[PDB]
Parts: C-alpha cells; sequence; structure tokens
RNA sequence: AGGACCGAACCGACUAAUGUUGAAAAAUUAGCGGAUGACUUGUGGCUGGGGGUGAAAGGCCAAUCAAACCGGGAGAUAGCU
RNA sequence: GCUCGCCGGAAGACCAAGGGUUCCUGUCCAACGUUAAUCGGGGCAGGGUGAGUCGACCCCUAAGGCGAGGCCGAAAGGCGUAGUCGAUGGGAAACAGGUUAAUAUUCCUGUACUUGGUGUUACUGCGAAGGGGGGACGGAGAAGGCUAUGUUGGCCGGGCGACGGUUGUCCCGGUUUAAGCGUGUAGGCUGGUUUUCCAGGCAAAUCCGGAAAAUCAAGGCUGAGGCGUGAUGACGAGGCACUACGGUGCUGAAGCAACAAAUGCCCUGCUUCCAGGAAAAGCCUCUAAGCAUCAGGUAACAUCAAAUCGUACCCCAAACCGACACAGGUGGUCAGGUAGAGAAUACCAAGGCGCUUGAGAGAACUCGGGUGAAGGAACUAGGCAAAAUGGUGCCGUAACUUCGGGAGAAGGCACGCUGAUAUGUAGGUGAGGUCCCUCGCGGAUGGAGCUGAAAUCAGUCGAAGAUACCAGCUGGCUGCAACUGUUUAUUAAAAACACAGCACUGUGCAAACACGAAAGUGGACGUAUACGGUGUGACGCCUGCCCGGUGCCGGAAGGUUAAUU
C-alpha cells in the first residue's frame, strides 16, 4: 500500500495547454506535472484517492528543462515529469 | 596425393597442393572443439614477442589424445580429419565403452583399424606402450619425454623416433633432429610414424597463402635504417658486418643452448 | 577530410572519465590537482 | 577455379590545369589504379616515448616526430645578437 | 500564384553515432545572416517528446578489463585464480488504419501476441553450482520455387478538348488492404519404434554415447510463398459543403486478371573447396543431495503485473568532425518509369531544391569550353596538354611462350525504320476441360489467353542508324622488377619494400628467442615435415678459386692469467 503521505506529495499542478484541453476532451485524459521520481501507480493511486476519480492508465514522460538567458546569464530550468492520466469514461474531472 | 595447379593465373603457376581424398569432408566432432583465438605474437604485456604472426583464418582446437592412457579398451578407428592446428592429420576413435577420443593419425592407420594402449596392446602402428615393452631398433612417434605426460617428441606429419638401445631405466631414441637422447623407458611411445608425409611436397605459390596461416611478411634488417636494426643503413646496398638478430646476436652459428640440468639427457647432439 | 576528434561518448568516458581517474593513483593525483585549482568541472563525465 | 579479366558502389592517388591572403592548413575538375582479396568497412579492445608500431619511407604514434604532448628541475647555459 | 530551371543509387526518404531544443506557434529586426530582409537554425515568450511488444535497462557471453585469496616486486606497484564486468554478437512479445501546429508500431479505433505472480480444478515424481542436447556459426558457386515491385488488359469514375483531327484499336485517374489465426505447400534433412546389455559422459541417470536382437517400413523435424480468415471493416478516384483561403466536415465507385520480376525470401539450405570456419545463456532433457499422499511439475481456466530511462528536431548535414551558414569527411537501411548488361549513363516520377549580394556592360588579360583554311610533332626536356580510339554479333589474327597465354593482337563486315516469313516465329508462362488418385496447396494429358528474342528476304529516309549520354588508340625495339600487392598522411609509387621459392644457421621443449628487477606471458595448448634469426628473391641454365685478415665452430697439451689463499 502507497501511503497517504507519498501521495499527497506526487502531483505538483494541473498542466495547462491546448493539447492538455483537447487530452481532456477528446479522450478523457487529464495532464498534470508530477514529481520526477513519481511513478505510473503513485500517480494512478493519487489521483484515484485525492480527485475521487477513477483511473484508466497513466503515461507519463519528462520534459527537459530550458537553457535560458537572463541579462545573457546563461542558465538552465528544470526538468520535470507529466502525466498523461486516462479516467474511466464518465469521472468528471 | 600431391597435384600441381595448372597456370591459368600467375598466383596459380606455382601452386601444388596436398589433396587427401579419405580426409573427413564434414564438420569436427563437437564434443572434443575449443575456442583458440589468436595472439598476433604479443604476449600479456601487450607487446610482440614473437614477430610476423598475425591474421589468418579463424580455427577451432582440437582436443587431441596425447596421452593414450585408455589402457586396455580397444578402440576402431572412425574417420580422418583435417586439423588446422597442425600438420599431422587426426583420427576420430570410438573406444568399446562409447568414448570417442582424437589421435594423431599414423602413417596406413584408416577408417575401421583397431588400435590399443597399454603394456598389453600388440606391436602395431597406432598402439601406445611403455618403450619398455617396444622392441630395440622400433620406429614410434608420440614419445613421453617423461611418464604420464604425454607425447611430446615427433607429432609432426611424416615424423617418427628410432629406439636405437635399451639400457636400465633408460631407452636412447634417435630423434628427427638427429640427437641422441636418453628418455625413461616407463615413457610411452605410439608404433608407426606420424601421417600425412607429403605435407612438406607443398608448395604455397603465392605471398596471399603465407598470409593465410597466419604469417605476415618478414623485413630483412639490411632493408632498415640503423636506428632500427644493427644491419640497416648504407647508401645503396651495402653491408660489411657479422650478421645478427635485431637484438645483436650473432646469427650464422653461434650455439644459444644453456641448458646445464637437460644436459646429461643428451648423448650425441643432432650434428 | 576526417579530422582528428571523432567522438565517442562512451570511448570517452572510459579514457577520461571520473571512474578512470579514480581507478589509479596517477589519476586520483589529475582529480587532486583539479580541485587544488579549483576547476568547477573535474572531469569530462560532467 | 582464380591474390583471373572488363567495369559502378567502395578503397586509392599516376598526369595535367586551377587554386596558393584557397571553397579547402593538401582540395576541385578532366583523365588514372585496385575492385572475392596480402580487399574494404562499422563498433569495441590492446601496444606509451629511447617506448610503441612499421610489406622499412626514419614512416606513423591527435594539423606536432632522427625521440610526442603537458607540468616540473627552470630565471638550464648563451665567450653570441 | 503561374511559368522556367536543377537533383532524383539523390541534392529524396528513414536511422545509428554525434549534437542538444536547433522542433511548432506568436512576436521582434539592434547584433548575428558575407547584401536588403517584412525572412531565419538570430532575439524574446509560450507550447511540444505519452510504449508490457521499439530501444536502453535486463539475462548471456567475445576481445579485453578488474580481480578475494595467491605468486612476484625497494615503495608505488606487476601478473593472475575463484569470480566479476565488458557488445560490435545470442536471448519473450503488435500490426493496419486515424489523429496534432508540433508525438506516435507510444494517443485513438479495430484486431493480436509474450512473460511472470498469485487463486481454483484436474493429472502427478519434483528436485542442480552437476551430465547430455541445442543454441552453433567459413569462402565460393549453381539452380529452382517465390515475394517486393513493375507493365498491360479488364473494371470503375470522369473527358470529347484554345489550332487540322479525336465516340475510339481515344484520353486522364483509381483499382489498396497488415500483424495475428487456420492450412504444412515448392522444397531441405533424417530411417522409425520396442526391449536387453555396457570399462564412457569426474557421482547418478530413465538423458547422451556404445553393443545386441525383434519389427515396421513411413514416422519425425524444418519450410518461403500461396489460399482462407482478419475485413458486411478500413481505405479509396472523385463529388458535395463550407472555409480565419492553412485546410477542414460529409459522401463514396471499381477495388480483378495475366505477364515480367529481384542483389530481397525459402537458404543457418544445396553443391563444392581449403585457408577448415566464436562463446555463454535462454530453451530441451537427465539424474544427485533432498523432499517425499507436502512442497513442487504438467495442464486448462480466472485474476493481477510488465517498473524505470529514451522518444521533439538535424543526421552525406547550415544542427555531427573540419575556428565559418566552410566545394572536404561521416556507418546502416529504402531502390519507381523509359532506354540500358547495369546501383553506369540520359531524361523523368515520388519527393526536394535554384546553392543569402544584385543590376548593367560586352575592352585587354585570366579561367572553363566550342569551331577552324593549308600544313600535321615542324612544338617541346618529353606529343605535356589536346585530338583520336571506344558498343554488340560474326569473320580473322604473327613472333614468342612457362602451353595458361600473347589476344579485344592486328584487321574487317553488319547495325535505323517498315512489311512479310509468322494477321506474333523459336521460346517462356499457363486457364478451362478431361483422365487417374496413396482424395489435396494431388498427379497425367490438354492446351485457350498472356508474353516473346533472334534471323531471313524485300522495301524505305538521311551526309551520317554502336547517331545523344556512354564507350580500348594501335604497333615495333629495348633497360629494370617474375607476377597480384606495399610505401615517404601533406613535393618521391619506383628499379625501393614485400612475395612464393632457395640457402645458411640456431633451437630436444621449462626450445631457441622476445617482453618483463620478478612472478609470469608470447613462441605454442605447437614439438625438428616445428619454431626463430639471417641473406637471396617466381621460373630456366647455373652459382667457379681463396680459411691469409675479421667472425663463428671445435680443441685442451703447453704459455699467460682474477677473486681467493
Ligand atoms: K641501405
Ligand atoms: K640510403
Ligand atoms: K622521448
Ligand atoms: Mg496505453
Ligand atoms: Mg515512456
Ligand atoms: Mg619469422
Ligand atoms: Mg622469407
Ligand atoms: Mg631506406
Ligand atoms: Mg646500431
Ligand atoms: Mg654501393
Ligand atoms: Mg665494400
Ligand atoms: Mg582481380
Ligand atoms: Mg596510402
Ligand atoms: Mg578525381
Ligand atoms: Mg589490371
Ligand atoms: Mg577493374
Ligand atoms: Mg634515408
Ligand atoms: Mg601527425
Ligand atoms: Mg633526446
Ligand atoms: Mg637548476
Ligand atoms: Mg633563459
Ligand atoms: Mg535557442
Ligand atoms: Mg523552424
Ligand atoms: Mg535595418
Ligand atoms: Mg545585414
Ligand atoms: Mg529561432
Ligand atoms: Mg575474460
Ligand atoms: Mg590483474
Ligand atoms: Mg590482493
Ligand atoms: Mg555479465
Ligand atoms: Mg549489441
Ligand atoms: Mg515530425
Ligand atoms: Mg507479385
Ligand atoms: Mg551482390
Ligand atoms: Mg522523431
Ligand atoms: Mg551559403
Ligand atoms: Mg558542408
Ligand atoms: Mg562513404
Ligand atoms: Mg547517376
Ligand atoms: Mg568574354
Ligand atoms: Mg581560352
Ligand atoms: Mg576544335
Ligand atoms: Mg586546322
Ligand atoms: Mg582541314
Ligand atoms: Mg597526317
Ligand atoms: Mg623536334
Ligand atoms: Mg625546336
Ligand atoms: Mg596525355
Ligand atoms: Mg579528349
Ligand atoms: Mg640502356
Ligand atoms: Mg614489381
Ligand atoms: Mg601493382
Ligand atoms: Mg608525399
Ligand atoms: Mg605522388
Ligand atoms: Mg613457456
Ligand atoms: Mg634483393
Ligand atoms: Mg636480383
Amino acid at each position: 500500500m502507497i501511503r497517504e503521505e507519498r501521495l499527497l506529495k506526487v502531483l505538483r499542478a494541473p498542466h495547462v495547454s491546448e493539447k492538455a484541453s483537447t487530452a481532456m476532451e477528446k479522450s478523457n485524459t487529464i495532464v498534470l506535472k508530477v514529481a520526477k521520481d513519481a511513478t505510473k501507480a503513485e500517480i494512478k493511486a493519487a489521483v484515484q484517492k485525492l480527485f475521487e476519480v477513477e483511473v484508466e492508465v497513466v503515461n507519463t514522460l519528462v520534459v527537459k528543462g530550458k537553457v535560458k538567458r537572463h541579462g545573457q546569464r546563461i542558465g538552465r530550468r528544470s526538468d520535470w515529469k507529466k502525466a498523461y492520466v486516462t479516467l474511466k469514461e464518465g469521472q468528471n474531472l | 596425393a600431391v597435384v600441381k595447379c595448372k597456370p591459368t593465373s600467375p598466383g596459380r603457376r606455382h601452386v601444388v597442393k596436398v589433396v587427401n581424398p579419405e580426409l573427413h569432408k564434414g564438420k569436427p566432432f563437437a564434443p572434443l572443439l575449443e575456442k583458440n583465438s589468436k595472439s598476433g605474437g604479443r604476449n600479456n604485456n601487450g607487446r610482440i614477442t614473437t614477430r610476423h604472426i598475425g591474421g589468418g583464418h579463424k580455427q577451432a582446437y582440437r582436443i587431441v589424445d596425447f596421452k593414450r592412457n585408455k589402457d586396455g579398451i580397444p578402440a576402431v578407428v572412425e574417420r580422418l580429419e583435417y586439423d588446422p592446428n597442425r600438420s599431422a592429420n587426426i583420427a576420430l576413435v570410438l573406444y568399446k565403452d562409447g568414448e570417442r577420443r582424437y589421435i594423431l593419425a599414423p602413417k596406413g592407420l584408416k577408417a575401421g583399424d583397431q588400435i590399443q594402449s597399454g603394456v598389453d596392446a600388440a606391436i602395431k602402428p597406432g598402439n601406445t606402450l611403455p618403450m619398455r615393452n617396444i622392441p630395440v631398433g622400433s620406429t614410434v612417434h608420440n614419445v613421453e619425454m617423461k611418464p604420464g605426460k604425454g607425447g611430446q617428441l615427433a607429432r609432426s606429419a611424416g615424423t617418427y623416433v628410432q629406439i636405437v638401445a635399451r639400457d636400465g631405466a633408460y631407452v636412447t631414441l634417435r630423434l628427427r633432429s638427429g640427437e641422441m637422447r636418453k628418455v625413461e623407458a616407463d615413457c610411452r611411445a605410439t608404433l608407426g610414424e606420424v601421417g600425412n608425409a607429403e605435407h612438406m611436397l607443398r608448395v604455397l605459390g603465392k605471398a596471399g597463402a603465407a598470409r593465410w596461416r597466419g604469417v605476415r611478411p618478414t623485413v630483412r634488417g639490411t632493408a632498415m635504417n640503423p636506428v632500427d636494426h644493427p644491419h640497416g643503413g648504407g647508401e645503396g646496398r651495402n653491408f660489411g658486418k657479422h650478421p645478427v638478430t635485431p637484438w645483436g646476436v650473432q646469427t650464422k652459428g653461434k650455439k644459444t643452448r644453456s641448458n646445464k640440468r637437460t644436459d646429461k639427457f643428451i648423448v650425441r647432439r643432432r650434428s | 577530410m576526417k579530422r582528428t576528434f571523432q567522438p565517442s561518448v562512451l570511448k570517452r568516458n572510459r579514457s577520461h572519465g571520473f571512474r578512470a581517474r579514480m581507478a589509479t593513483k596517477n589519476g586520483r593525483q589529475v582529480l587532486a590537482r583539479r580541485r587544488a585549482k579549483g576547476r568547477a568541472r573535474l572531469t569530462v563525465s560532467k
């Protein structure tokens, strides 16, 4: 059993974009920013416990942070993980 | 048999091959095969320690029974085979208990011949015995230098040793080199000569045939510069020095045997 | 024409990487010298 | 069958012209040699500096080779400019 | 947007390596872009990479690396055993269609497959660090069966033509469909089964190996492709409908045959040769300790699981290696048409581009080309360069020769198109039909239809028919090196190096020799028909005299002679 303290930390934010909205409106999939060390199983248990919806499957990918210049000083944004979470067809998230 | 190639190309004009139709045409006996990967003449330091070795065809090692230790159980020759690791042909023999072994193939040995080892064996080619049981004056091959160690003398194609005399615990052998050598009379020897005596009649014919055997080119010392070889240098073809190895030791007549530990076993040097 | 630097990450890491440096006392002295100079990047690993 | 023949890919580099503050710190163009072999190529590995490797040209060993490169002895020494 | 032009075995497409956001969208034009720039691989902001099946990770090993103890070494360290790492190799599994501005074998639809964990029910001998099998392996060549793919016809939709003709033997377009499952075919290999016995497989074995009888005569393994199914589906020329003119939504015809055909597949096959062609695991099987109506094995069905990391984009290049948006370099895969032997070459398709300064002018001179009266090597160091030859079939071809060659020697004739032979021939392919059948992807006959060289004879146009691109110049004497190879990366390719062959010499195996204070390692898991060193350099005829000097080999009397005493 995955702990509630662990589940309360693995979902960081909903992800907002046209691809995310099309996913939600076309295939019942929510797009979330998640902890970089999170697994698909943790993500599934967390979205089921903390959003009270039923989860079909979780697809995940790592987004590489961009190299940027601030006043012509080089830095790098952080990597993060994105979860495509497919719900069970009647779940209303 | 020995056969000349027709001169249909300059690389074929001088080829003389030794073709033996009795040799097994197919694959060797798998349970006696081992990998032997090549050295390039380099040791565990990665340095070339013997020049002129490299490339050539891939070869599998055949486990050959040089000890001939299965005493008292006859074997029958199944087939003679080509062995890429040596000049002699080998013979796959089947022991009456069901074990198969490879042996050096002696002259005259063919599929269906019966062989045996041990003090009780008949005196016929292919049979192995301690040399105390072998008549004086016999021709043997694959001769042991220490009892139980395995054959070490007269193993190359067409070679053999003559038992010249027996005196106590030692036999005296005339080696193929011409040397007279003492060996313990308990040491074993197989009767007859090594087969494939035509091996030396072959003519490679072209440089590539030497390369197929893993033999890389020899550069003459006099073709080099002084920094590379004592023979190096000269404006034109010059020599004017006593011939030496690349490391400066005289190489026309100077003796190098230095073994006081085994001198006692030499009766007469090869001459 | 073929120039001298033909990159390969595997060969780079095996030849000059942190663990190759650590594998021998002379490599470890390389790392000591670079740490004492204050290099931001000790090896090709990063 | 063949270190066989003609000939693309592929590997080379005999001739000429161009180029020579180049398109290029060795190329381009027209021709040229090998092209089943002692062939050629990818990936990885081993050999380390009086050492390696060399079908041998003192060739090659990171555009560096009759002794690599980096640091040190080191402000070598310089009856010379 | 319309024209034009260029590549098309690439200048198209997909990747690996390498790079790392260069990808898409909005916005900006200072700098960067060899010009301008409204544009960009430039600035800024946002977005974008979705996997049980692809790859990594993982299991397994190669070369090699590291290496407990160990052996060795002033120290540092060297080597190496048991082991443990190490892919460039072996090992489970997914395809077609649709979709985004940007991902997809990853999302969606449809249809599949693999391994493992538990839970039932049934039948049970299960058990490995061990034994056996299998995995499992070369070069070349030959041929047959196939498919990818193409062409033509049929079919279906459309068309009737800017200028003579075009309802036809006319024109344009389409005619696609997977894995999986069933079938076990062309074809390859192998005799099969039952019992008994046994010095072998470190012990055991019911497994393998061996031996013995009996009996059956086809059993078994493997196998492209085809056919059926998947699919009453998908797609689909086009039509319609809107469109923020970038494209979207709807609808949907035919969807067959014959012929040709790979370098791909059967094929890890077959044939043949010598130079004689990885390993280990997965997998199968056998037993040992042991467990022993348990565990556990097999089987079916049910349920759960298959994590994690990569996935954008360039990738013969403006994104990689070359300081550059650099005429260089970079491994793999895909492979249409006409002509052609062809992956050459020309022109094209799909697809992609016109190379990030232009506009004029029409001097010398330079560069890259075209043509040239008469002469034709007079040029020059030298025919340098250029010009020339150039294909196929047939005729024909000298000296010399190692009998293979020389040789494509040299030289010559034919060559386009049309008609007939023969409304399309020799040949290749092959339907219907029939007959037999150990009954199917069967055999025997039969030949419609399709495809189709070459020749002969006659005719005919041009100056010219191998018409373009493409494509040997030939001969005579002679030096050197036998030859194919190798070489001064970047002024030398040669006569130099190598070479097969020859000879001398060392070397008896703990070999000589080489690397190494050493342990060791190579030589070699070789053994004098072997191995090292040296010189010579295919082959033919040969290789004469000198041992005084220097070296090497042998001698061992006598002289001289170290440490030591
Ligand atoms: K010389
Ligand atoms: K010289
Ligand atoms: K040096
Ligand atoms: Mg999914
Ligand atoms: Mg993923
Ligand atoms: Mg040698
Ligand atoms: Mg030689
Ligand atoms: Mg020289
Ligand atoms: Mg010298
Ligand atoms: Mg001279
Ligand atoms: Mg002289
Ligand atoms: Mg050839
Ligand atoms: Mg070269
Ligand atoms: Mg060229
Ligand atoms: Mg030639
Ligand atoms: Mg050629
Ligand atoms: Mg010189
Ligand atoms: Mg250099
Ligand atoms: Mg020096
Ligand atoms: Mg000093
Ligand atoms: Mg100074
Ligand atoms: Mg950027
Ligand atoms: Mg862009
Ligand atoms: Mg401006
Ligand atoms: Mg500008
Ligand atoms: Mg940009
Ligand atoms: Mg190893
Ligand atoms: Mg070690
Ligand atoms: Mg230790
Ligand atoms: Mg491993
Ligand atoms: Mg691999
Ligand atoms: Mg894309
Ligand atoms: Mg077909
Ligand atoms: Mg081929
Ligand atoms: Mg992509
Ligand atoms: Mg440019
Ligand atoms: Mg470029
Ligand atoms: Mg290339
Ligand atoms: Mg072309
Ligand atoms: Mg002009
Ligand atoms: Mg001119
Ligand atoms: Mg002209
Ligand atoms: Mg003229
Ligand atoms: Mg004229
Ligand atoms: Mg004339
Ligand atoms: Mg003249
Ligand atoms: Mg003159
Ligand atoms: Mg010329
Ligand atoms: Mg010309
Ligand atoms: Mg002369
Ligand atoms: Mg030559
Ligand atoms: Mg040549
Ligand atoms: Mg040069
Ligand atoms: Mg040159
Ligand atoms: Mg040894
Ligand atoms: Mg010579
Ligand atoms: Mg000569």
